[PDB]
């Protein structure tokens, strides 16, 4: 009478005589036993997760990588063989270049040992960029940046002999939009008994007035506690 | 099956520090809901349990006999004359009997409880902690008196919110009633 | 709704909180990237300490990495580490590891003890760590022979003092409960979210694998709804929550990249 | 899966980067049934082998 | 082409946001009809109560998502707004200390540029360049005394000493007035001996 | 659109060029004087 | 929307109207026949149009 799916692989547990399954934590089935057998059978649930593409654009070529988060490539290569992969695209069955990482399995990919600014973001410190190597598209582990030692000792010291001018910028925002909501047409627009039947809800639309309200005053003197500080227009001669 | 865990039940139990009643070594005692029962001497004489709501052979009732060995259960319409004592020493008649059942055979405590509900009858019982399951019957009686044939304690269950604490290995190993402090 | 046709194709007459739902997911799970970035991500050369550890008496041992041990830790970092401990859920990890962020701890430290504060305003100058000391000295209105005076009761001093830290993280354990605190409100976010499964929202059977698979009526689109609207309701709590976390999260790491920014690569006078 | 990530983004060009599209998904492939060891039958032999 | 996204994705999240609200008007929370005009103009029975209370219910809730939403981002709207008006304050009406809080190097000054629902800053900044090596020394000590440099810094060619300030080479003669005196020879660790100009 | 309104800002884009202007004018030909007094 | 001025009730009852985002025309136009949702039309005498 206990139904489910799931995968049935012999565990360790030690059930008593009168005992017929056992829950964890969360009060979810993990194991059952044999009505023939009496033997101590555990539960897991079958694999599944997301899927990423990673593309180096569209303008420049239609090539494409996919990633499987969170699963080994072995039960992939596994259901690909089969029709137990729920995505129909298996486009690249046919490429050898499959690689495992600790955020998933990578497919479309070569790796290689050498160390470059990370590009694209993958995760655990692994990034992919688009190389002409007859281009294709690589995996490579990050570079923090390039090495440097200094000099130390106990009677040296460096002083600079020139100088220069440096200009940089900085963009922050200060306000946005300012938006207000009749809250009767949008809900029932022109209709009587839609109005008859609201009005026994209270006064959410009170509230909400209320609070975009205070947003839409509060813009304002966001602008003004910024650009308002002097109190005279200078002018330049 | 539960492994190193804490879980909070709600059920029929029996209150800490509650007024047991001590009899020594026979009227008729209601069934609240449960009936507590426990005794420990050595090659008792006070064998069997009596359960029903008339008791007159007028309705079904229920009759258990324990032994050295097995253990029996036969319910049916059976008449005491006046008590019984330990067969024809308790009954006397007995019309349209409906079931009847057999267990497998197998300090010195000895702990019993009795429990009725949506049509099952099943006890349980510990000999020297929790008491395993023992025995279920479908019978769908009307269950309402309580009597006993020959030290025993009788307590009633009420119900009350409790902790249990489950080891390693799948055993209660100690509970904390919620109320009284 | 769960391996379930009828409760997806239902479901579809909601309209797109799903979407919404993820996009905030996303956006949670790329600013967790960014608050590390601006924060230890700060410098832009490696520097490595010499091969010879004589700095005047002063000893670092306790804060500089061991590479005898495999993890390129520091002797407190180990002390910090060792003490701080299925259904439609995945946690994404992070993007970079625990050995980056030492590398990046070991060049700040670097290039502390070797330029001083010249590397934070412009190139790296090498300076022995005396004279650095006494003008650190010098500005804070103490002349600087006080320094040449008692530098080896100033290092003694120092030394002394570096030892404590470890005996004080040693003997209390609940010095990091500020980091501990998060990790169980997320745990129990999670468990609270995965146990509201088991709930009936006024209909017969609580969990999802009870009626959405055995339904022995065929008008029940009135008891499936009840349990769609219970946990759209449980995820919304659940987002809103996770983004009032999210935003106190970078509040406390732009405080934290402020702190560094102003108390690592130089000398501040602000009380 | 680049038509996939199109019909995500609603568009028909795209930018370079990393973008979730779907979630994948192993099926079962068969159904199994467990039902105590024997089963106790009626004694029917007492009424018609009469 | 990607300099001031941060401007625009605020807009961009806005007008996402109306589209959204605009566009769930569209759907039937269980209901015989989607749209408003579909029922709310046609219906008959009078009893069609509770089927226009799930249209109700489900605008007021995303009403109230909507809202949520925008004082999330309010907040920290505001939070921005403080942070650019601190910024301006310390940074363009005075020259402060503080390490990269008004550019990267040494702050000279700032000069701040409007722009549409932001604001640019320009800041200048002093960075040194072309360094060199020289020998350094704590002290010197010429009729048995210790002297410590005034400001500046002790520098050696390889034959000759000068005295320099720490952000420009500019060498200049070892005076009385660019020293004082303090304690005696036999204390400080590392000195060396040299004269003492005295005019 | 169904009850939706935008709300126009009270300060227009030339009122800000103007403080922006005034701003530039006072650090270029007082520096930092008029900041403080 | 509709938005009404006051100096304060303590100094004078003068108020005065505003009509959140429309041409004035259309407000005429709708003054001088009957389809105003507001039926009070008292500043209609009131020739400071602006």
């Amino acid at each position: 009478g206990l139904t489910g799916t799931g995968v049935l692989t012999k565990s360790n547990k030690k059930f008593l005589p009168f005992q017929q399954f056992g829950r964890d934590i969360v009060d979810t089935t993990d194991a059952v036993r044999d009505p023939q057998t009496l033997e101590i059978l555990d539960i897991t649930p079958c694999s599944f997760g997301g899927v990423s593409v990673i593309t180096p654009g569209t303008n420049t070529s239609n090539q494409v990588a996919v990633l499987y988060q969170g699963v080994n490539c072995t039960e992939v290569s596994v259901a690909i063989h089969a029709d137990q992969l729920t995505p129909t695209w298996r486009v690249y069955s046919t490429g050898s270049n499959v690689f495992q990482t600790r955020a998933g399995c990578l497919i479309g990919a070569e790796y290689v040992n050498n160390s470059y600014e990370c590009d694209i973001p993958i995760g655990a410190g692994v990034c992919a960029s688009y190389q002409t190597q007859s281009q294709s598209i690589i995996a490579y582990t990050m570079s923090l940046g390039a090495e440097n030692s200094v000099a130390y000792s106990n009677n040296s010291i460096a002083i600079p002999t020139n100088f220069t001018i440096s200009v940089t910028t900085e963009i922050l925002p200060v306000s946005m939009t300012k938006t207000s909501v009749d809250c009767t047409m949008y809900i029932c627009g022109d209709s009587t008994e839609c109005s008859n039947l609201l009005l026994q809800y209270g006064s959410f639309c009170t509230q909400l007035k209320r609070a975009l309200t205070g947003i839409a005053v509060e813009q304002d003197k966001n602008t003004q506690e910024v650009f308002a500080q002097v109190k005279q227009i200078y002018k330049t001669p | 099956f539960r492994s190193s865990v804490l879980h909070l039940t709600q059920d029929l139990f029996l209150p800490f520090f509650s007024n047991v009643t001590w009899f020594h070594a026979n009227p008729v005692l209601p069934f609240n809901d449960g009936v507590y029962f426990a005794s420990t001497e050595k090659s008792n004489i006070i064998r069997g349990w009596i359960f029903g709501t008339t008791l007159d052979s007028k309705t079904q009732s229920l009759l258990i006999v324990n032994n050295a060995t097995n253990f029996v259960i036969k319910v049916c319409e059976f008449q005491f004359c006046n008590d019984p004592f330990l067969e024809s020493g308790v009954y006397s008649s007995a019309n349209n009997c409906t079931f009847e059942y057999v267990s497998q055979p197998f300090k010195n405590l000895r702990e019993f409880v009795f429990k009725n509900i949506d049509g099952y009858f099943k006890i349980y019982s510990k000999h020297t902690s929790a008491l395993e399951p023992l025995v279920d019957l479908p019978i769908g009686i009307n269950i309402t008196r309580f009597q006993t044939l020959l030290d025993y304690y009788v307590g009633y269950l009420q119900p009350r919110t409790f902790l249990l604490k489950y080891n390693e290995n799948g055993t209660i190993t100690d509970a904390v009633d919620c109320a009284l402090d | 709704c769960g391996d379930s046709t009828e409760c997806s194709n239902l479901l579809l007459q909601y309209g797109s909180f799903c979407t919404q739902l993820k996009r905030a997911l996303t956006g949670i799970a790329v600013e967790q990237d960014k608050n590390t970035q601006e924060v230890f991500a700060q410098v832009k050369q490696i520097y490595k300490t010499p091969p010879i550890k004589y700095f005047g008496g002063f000893n670092f041992s306790q804060i500089l990495p061991d590479p005898s041990k495999p993890s390129k830790r520091s002797p407190i970092e180990d002390l910090l580490f060792n003490k701080v401990t299925f259904n439609g859920l995945t946690v994404l990890p992070p993007l970079l590891t625990d050995e980056m962020i030492a590398q990046y701890t070991s060049a700040l430290l670097a290039g502390t003890i070797t330029s001083g504060w010249t590397f934070g305003a412009g190139p790296a100058l090498q300076i022995p760590f005396p004279m650095q000391m006494a003008y650190r000295f010098n500005g804070i209105g103490v002349t600087q022979n006080v320094l040449y005076e008692n530098q080896k009761l100033i290092a003694n001093q120092f030394n002394s003092a570096i030892g404590k830290i470890q005996d004080s993280l040693f003997s209390t354990p609940s010095a990091l409960g500020k980091l501990q605190d998060v990790v169980n409100h997320n745990a129990q976010a999670l468990n609270t979210l995965v146990k509201q499964l088991s709930s009936k929202f006024g209909a017969i059977s609580s969990v999802l694998n009870d009626i959405l698979s055995r339904l022995d009526p065929p008008e029940a689109e009135v008891q499936i709804d009840r349990l769609i609207t219970g946990r759209l309701q449980s995820l919304q709590t659940y987002v809103t929550q996770q983004l009032i976390r999210a935003a106190e999260i970078r509040a406390s790491a732009n405080l934290a990249a402020t702190k560094m920014s102003e108390c690592v690569l130089g000398q501040s006078k602000r009380v | 899966p680049l038509s996939e990530t199109k019909c995500t983004l609603k568009s028909f060009t795209v930018e370079k980067g990393i973008y979730q599209t779907s979630n994948f998904r192993v099926q079962p492939t068969e159904s199994i049934v467990r039902f105590p060891n024997v089963t106790n039958l009626c004694p029917f032999h007492e009424v018609f082998n009469a | 082409p990607s300099a001031l996204g941060k401007l625009q994705d605020v807009v961009n999240h806005n007008a996402q946001a109306l589209n959204t609200l605009v566009k769930q008007l569209s759907s039937k929370f269980g209901a015989i009809s989607s749209v408003l005009n579909d029922i709310l103009s046609r219906l008959d029975p009078p009893e069609a109560e509770v089927q226009i209370d799930r249209l109700i219910t489900g605008r007021l809730q995303s009403l109230q998502t909507y809202v949520t939403q925008q004082l999330i981002r309010a907040a920290e709207i505001r939070a921005s707004a403080n942070l650019a008006a601190t910024k301006m304050s310390e940074c363009v009406l005075g020259q402060s200390k503080r390490v990269d809080f008004c550019g990267k190097g040494y702050h000279l000054m700032s000069f701040p540029q409007s722009a549409p629902h932001g604001v640019v800053f320009l800041h200048v900044t002093y960075v040194p360049a072309q360094e060199k090596n020289f020998t350094t020394a704590p002290a010197i000590c010429h009729d048995g005394k210790a002297h410590f440099p005034r400001e500046g810094v002790f520098v050696s060619n390889g034959t000759h000493w000068f005295v320099t300030q720490r952000n420009f080479y500019e060498p200049q003669i070892i005076t009385t007035d660019n020293t004082f005196v303090s304690g005696n020879c036999d204390v400080v660790i590392g000195i060396v001996n040299n004269t003492v100009y005295d005019p």
